[PDB]
RNA sequence: GCGGAUUUAGCUCAGUUGGGAGAGCGCCAGACUGAAGAUCUGGAGGUCCUGUGUUCGAUCCACAGAAUUCGCACC
RNA sequence: GAGGGCGCUUACCACUUUGUGAUUCAUGACUGGGGUGAAGUCGUAACAAGGUAACCGUAGGGGAACCUGCGGUUGGAUCA
RNA sequence: AGGACCGAACCGACUAAUGUUGAAAAAUUAGCGGAUGACUUGUGGCUGGGGGUGAAAGGCCAAUCAAACCGGGAGAUAGCU
RNA sequence: GCUCGCCGGAAGACCAAGGGUUCCUGUCCAACGUUAAUCGGGGCAGGGUGAGUCGACCCCUAAGGCGAGGCCGAAAGGCGUAGUCGAUGGGAAACAGGUUAAUAUUCCUGUACUUGGUGUUACUGCGAAGGGGGGACGGAGAAGGCUAUGUUGGCCGGGCGACGGUUGUCCCGGUUUAAGCGUGUAGGCUGGUUUUCCAGGCAAAUCCGGAAAAUCAAGGCUGAGGCGUGAUGACGAGGCACUACGGUGCUGAAGCAACAAAUGCCCUGCUUCCAGGAAAAGCCUCUAAGCAUCAGGUAACAUCAAAUCGUACCCCAAACCGACACAGGUGGUCAGGUAGAGAAUACCAAGGCGCUUGAGAGAACUCGGGUGAAGGAACUAGGCAAAAUGGUGCCGUAACUUCGGGAGAAGGCACGCUGAUAUGUAGGUGAGGUCCCUCGCGGAUGGAGCUGAAAUCAGUCGAAGAUACCAGCUGGCUGCAACUGUUUAUUAAAAACACAGCACUGUGCAAACACGAAAGUGGACGUAUACGGUGUGACGCCUGCCCGGUGCCGGAAGGUUAAU
RNA sequence: AAUUCCUUGUCGGGUAAGUUCCGACCUGCACGAAUGGCGUAAUGAUGGCCAGGCUGUCUCCACCCGAGACUCAGUGAAAUUGAACUCGCUGUGAAGAUGCAGUGUACCCGCGGCAAGACGGAAAGACCCCGUGAACCUUUACUAUAGCUUGACACUGAACA
RNA sequence: CUUUAAUGUUUGAUGUUCUAACGUUGACCCGUAAUCCGGGUUGCGGACAGUGUCUGGUGGGUAGUUUGACUGGGGCGGUC
């Protein structure tokens, strides 16, 4: 958060110094096109994910796939998303369509955004990685070929191509740099919209976690009726794991459908 | 702590309703046993 | 009280079939140093608790006593 | 009739404190800094290669006696 | 702007004071805040047994539940006067 | 009568928890009111609560019931598409007068309207199961007007008003203007009108999204209400009788403008901040088929249908519940009043109505306190109790930097009631009179009628004036949870710790978890910077160090010796 | 600090008196790196005595409007039970004299004082064991079922190297 | 007749892969103004999955029990 435009916090005269001041991408009405997301943990009966809070969820934007890469279009303008920290803007496609893509910095002007096979190669729509060029940002990556994008955010996440890497088979990211999904699986560009919203705390605690959810603050301590300790006094002190299932170090898989992981270097 | 008595309709779907005393066996036993055998009456269907 | 340990070379304690009394180390000489230590080869250093018994031979065990010492017995 | 004597009005203003701080004395109740080096002891890297150096800002192991690894300007022996 | 400092009935729960031989398994009088939200607030259908939501309590949960308001096992075991 | 009370966030209003018809009166005492007992919904004899518009069918649904065929299933039963239920989401949709004990959007009495058949004239190309406008929100607000309603007097009814005073400058009483039509104003939204074409919109498309020209700038959709229309439509001071003493019978004044604020109207205006305020519809139009000299719809006015209830007592709360008209709870609802920071408090007019145990007595029996000579906590587990101190402003105040804050620190103080500037200052207000203009909900000049600080010079009455109800110990110390706290209602009231960052950790992904027997519903409309482990202990530094044991697991050089 | 192993350790300054208003030579068992440590923002649902206030907090409350309760009228139910005409240290011990008599000799009644006097009441005493014993939570004892976990035969084939 | 080769003739296994199993919780096509859901071109990994017991500890994540007695009442120290 050394960038900008940056919006550092406030001098000391009231309760908070974050969140953050980012004037200038909050907006309403909610559009025409928008949904929701509904009840409580509600699994039918006995709920495994703890603590709840499930009030408001609430609102979602809408447009998954994104498919639409060779008709042209332009920015209107960008927005924010309390459910990722996305930076996503609503796009105008010159032929009639108004959609929500996700976005680097400040891609506007209201630019050139256009894909197509071999036909275009600028920051556009989704667009496959073996028609275009090699660098650090691609983005979408649709997450297994036709399935859908990988990344709903511009959050920081570098994917990172490599060039005829065992014929097509490519990528190199984080925690598995032999993911080997093929090049056939369809880019957009790039990886940092707003890492400011992310990257930096916004409060302890702030609107984004207690309006209509409770994270998580406990699961050892207190009440001995729910985890492997213990007796009372204050004490704990034991010998107390996450059981039947594990913690510090072990691994969970052995066998699934595609499984492609082979090396793992790990640490 | 609101304790307790009162009378209400719409509370009767889970608990206290005629037709599910009579749909579920559990009520039904009930039934014949409290009037069509029991020689009596309920007559309170409001 | 009972049951254990311990009284084996200046230091630290190893060792006992139950027949020899030990080395890490300190001294001594030997020479290398004017000297001394290192390091060095040689040589030495003993209340092996006392008493009685078993025994071929008791430092050792068994038994009686003495004494340091510890865990528990006490509330 | 007029003041000044008074008798009201009120202040400059002595006492007085809401306060708490300058700085000067001994009563200096866990100490550690810069040395003489009356025999100090453990150690001993540097003033020639102080007999398989390392000076300089110094960051670090931590008996430092600061080892030790760059960058020089030869106040470090040559025919390395 | 800020779960601001200091504001009403919509909040609970500090010690007392007339609460114990009850107005009462809980609430009180001159007093007193959290001041817009780590608020509580109400029609009803999803948590129906050894429970099931976790500001995470052995307190709850009919008011006294470490399994009770069930009566069908069962007029049980019975070292029990 | 006569003097005063309780509820004062009223037991004012209409009605929703269905308990149900037990209100008025005509008359009454067990089956009851821990007193009388006339009253208490007691309880009895009558009768009753008039709804096309109130709200719920409807067309309609977010959550959630059920559900074809089914993946399944011991017998049970589980989960679900199309459908179909479905409001506490939406849409059209009662007012001034009068009249019965009541009970009243109803009743009457007129105004005149909403859904759908029908008729006589008139105009016109229509349509859907599909398209597009939005149909739709959340509260703090900001800004202008309307004045609700009050106070005043011109003006009108009464008269000079029982003590002392009062006969034109007083002192009382009404102070109403209904409709729907008519038009448009306050902020606001938007430059007007044609023509030609697409990489678009479930097949299409006069409608929407994007494009490409033409011709013009003054164009389009209302909105509280002022204002007015109605209305020789009435209400009513009073006048004259009659009575079943409730009233109704006959008749009747007056009838203007100012001044100041809403709890409400405009404002799905317009602003400001983000947890991110839910769908079928009315509102407004596009076509598909198929009609197609046919049919449809929109309009003047003529009519009929207006689809079983409920409407009675009753509430910020006695026929609910508590169960003794119970010091539990607890509402959407008209907001009654002046000075008030206030739903902060002794005072109100009303509506129910003063709430069916009170006479005398005046030992000690602490549900208590006050002013004490002395002293000032010399008491003690509890300066506990009784407080007191509680404005703007100032004659001016200390440690401490997180330079906010520690600062209504602290200290003590003029305060009542009024001359004079000022027959009220200033400031707020904008009648008329006079002029202009675009022609009309228009502007310029101007000072009428209300109102009301804040001080300066001067007074002097105190034992007392912020003469009264609201409402505070400077401290200064110990251990810094560092965010207010309300979070373990049940010993503690936090001296509990929920923050929140992160190295590491479980997933390269049909992800981790499986609750339900078949779900793939949390996470997901989502990627290892998404979500979870175990925590973290403001902030900011700082995590030195050291691998014996013992964990965390990983592995294979290699033996202990297996289902294979 | 809940180490103060040793004892209320101190030097003694301040002080009607320092078992401390702290006013920096320690006597350190069983101190700390995330069960952490050098520290602190303004807030008190503020824990513990310490100034000056105001004083009745001691010892000293003897006066009071006064709630009422004994009194006078309506009404009078059980938290359930030892006959009473129940001697005020009494003595003697199935180790407790309102009843084994040495004494004093208390008229009948206020249920008005009602101060020790059903050891009493609110009730299977909490200290609690004979318990062939309700289950009631744990831990590098004991484990077990569900599970975690991989390798294994069942099952799903050999063509080549 | 073998320590052993080349081949025939009898035959087991592990690597090495292709792949009508298979799973489609991936698309296109498609019954269909369709969230379930029918079925194929295709795309994907792949004998993988699924669990039935056998071997293994791993934890106090159901349930269970309180296993003598000796008590100048218990815990230790002694005995039938």
């Amino acid at each position: 958060v050394k960038c900008k435009p940056t919006s550092p916090g406030r001098r000391h005269v009231v309760k908070v110094v974050n969140p953050e001041l980012h004037k200038g991408k909050p907006f309403a009405p909610l559009l025409e096109k928008n949904s929701k997301s509904g009840g409580r943990n509600n699994n039918g009966r006995i709920t495994t994910r703890h603590i709840g809070g499930g009030h408001k969820q609430a609102y979602r934007i809408v447009d998954f796939k994104r498919n639409k890469d060779g008709i042209p279009a332009v920015v209107e303008r960008l927005e924010y998303d309390p459910n990722r920290s996305a930076n996503i803007a609503l796009v105008l496609y010159k032929d009639g369509e108004r959609r929500y893509i996700l976005a680097p910095k400040g891609l506007k002007a209201g630019d050139q955004i256009q894909s197509g096979v071999d036909a275009a190669i600028k920051p556009g729509n989704t667009l496959p990685m073996r028609n275009i060029p090699v660098g650090s940002t691609v983005h979408n990556v649709e997450m297994k070929p036709g399935k859908g994008g990988q990344l709903a955010r511009s959050a920081g996440t570098y994917v990172q191509i490599v060039a005829r890497d065992g014929a097509y088979v490519t990528l190199r990211l984080r925690s598995g740099e032999m993911r080997k999904v093929e090049a056939d699986c369809r880019a957009t560009l790039g990886e940092v919209g707003n890492a400011e919203h992310m990257l930096r705390v916004l409060g302890k605690a702030g609107a984004a976690r207690w309006r209509g959810v409770r994270p998580t603050v406990r699961g050892t301590a207190m009440n001995p009726v729910d985890h492997p300790h213990g007796g009372g006094e204050g004490r704990n002190f034991g010998k107390h794991p996450v059981t039947p299932w594990g913690v510090q170090t072990k691994g969970k898989k052995t066998r699934s459908n595609k499984r492609t992981d082979k090396f793992i270097v790990r640490r | 702590m609101k304790r307790t008595f009162q009378p209400s309709v719409l509370k009767r779907n889970r608990s206290h309703g005629f037709r599910a005393r009579m749909a579920t066996k559990n009520g039904r036993q009930v039934l014949a046993r409290r009037r069509a055998k029991g020689r009596a009456r309920l007559t309170v269907s409001k």
